[PDB]
């Protein structure tokens, strides 16, 4: 692992520090139809003229992203997304920018959002829930290895590919910091609670954030729910949790570990890191290596019916995607 | 039951990130 890790660091670096920059033009590409809507922008499938090829394209409106202050966010994005490479995570293939907006197009994953099968289905088995899982202790181990933190790990965020396997996508909240930072961002029922205690925090709140998503995964609903954010990151704070009765005792004191107030006892914060996750009772079953070399047969796949098929994805409401005569935010973005 | 209570609760949809 660190080994791989390693040399998987200099790569890192390599594009880190001279990142790539307007590799596509839009005339190439066939606006086919929106997969997903956001705070600051949209995803659409797209087609690319010259290849016959399909990626989603994630719009970004400059002056809407710079109302909502995401300026610096949308540049830690692009290049983050340009610099890495693992497995569960998709790949950018091309960034480029425009009068209006801010474009990048990567690989298009078919298989529709875990969170639609999560609520469609219900709840997964601990067996599928821990299928998951160990691909985001992975994921979660290679991104942290390289400073970074993701922040924003929920169920709409992680696509199912082909294979039944896992791509998280949006890193527009990733971060390479070395130590602390204080940003409040996040979906609020994932939000460890030094975050919403202003406390200045760290990776270890990707950490409290998966034992979120085991949770909601094997259970159905979110460990802290409500309906008003405010209600929400009131009971994450209080972190008194309760466990369905179908928990096995395994599951229950993993999630005890991970959903631990006291960073300082927090699971994947301590002395042996990820190693005390990756050992703990729930993942004795779990091969890592067969994870991470994609030959777990996955337990459930998407029925793609050939290319281009958007089924596995809601039907959102079209807006036409204009750039103005006039360059708009100029100064802000010359580095995407 | 809580299944029953989180569905009846209006954040069964994608939950939006909050930016600040």
């Amino acid at each position: 692992v660190k080994e791989f890790l390693a040399k998987a660091k200099e790569d890192f670096l390599k594009k880190w520090e001279t990142p790539s920059q307007n590799t596509a033009q839009l005339d190439q590409f066939d606006r086919i139809k929106t997969l997903g809507t956001g705070s600051f922008g949209r995803v659409m499938l797209v087609k690319h003229k010259e290849s016959g090829n399909h990626y989603a394209m994630k719009i970004l409106d400059k002056q809407k992203v710079v109302k909502l202050k995401q300026i610096e966010h949308t540049l830690n994005e692009k290049r983050i997304l340009q610099a890495v490479n693992f497995p569960f995570l998709v790949k950018l293939e091309f960034s480029f920018k425009d009068n209006s907006n801010l474009y990048m197009v990567m690989e298009y994953v078919a298989g529709g959002e875990m969170f639609s099968h999560l609520r469609r289905i219900g709840r997964f088995s601990e067996p599928h829930a821990r299928f998951y899982a160990a691909q985001i202790v992975l994921t979660f181990e290679y991104l942290h290895s390289l400073d970074l933190i993701y922040r924003d790990l929920k169920p709409e965020n992680l696509l199912i590919d082909q294979q039944g396997y896992i791509q998280v996508t949006d890193f527009g909240f990733a971060k390479r910091v070395k130590g602390r930072t204080w940003t409040l961002c996040g979906t609020p029922e994932y939000l460890a609670p030094e975050i919403i205690l202003s406390k200045g925090y760290n990776k270890a709140v990707d950490w409290w954030a998966l034992g979120v998503l085991i949770y909601e995964m094997a259970a159905g609903y979110p460990p802290f729910f409500a309906d008003q954010p405010i209600q929400i990151y009131e009971k994450i704070v209080s972190g008194k949790v309760r466990f369905p009765s179908h928990f096995s005792s395994d599951l229950k004191d993993l999630l005890r570990n991970l959903l631990q107030v006291d960073l300082t006892k927090r699971f994947g914060n301590l002395k042996n890191g990820v190693n005390d996750i990756k050992n703990h009772k729930w993942f004795a079953t779990t091969d890592w290596i067969a994870i991470y070399q994609r030959k777990v047969e996955a337990p459930f796949i998407p029925k793609f019916k050939g290319p281009g098929d958007t089924s596995n994805f809601d039907d959102y409401e079209e807006e036409e995607i204009r750039v103005s005569i006039n360059e708009k935010c100029g100064k802000e973005f010359t580095e995407f | 039951t809580t299944y029953a209570d989180f569905i009846a609760s209006g954040r069964t949809g994608r939950r939006n990130a909050i930016h600040d």
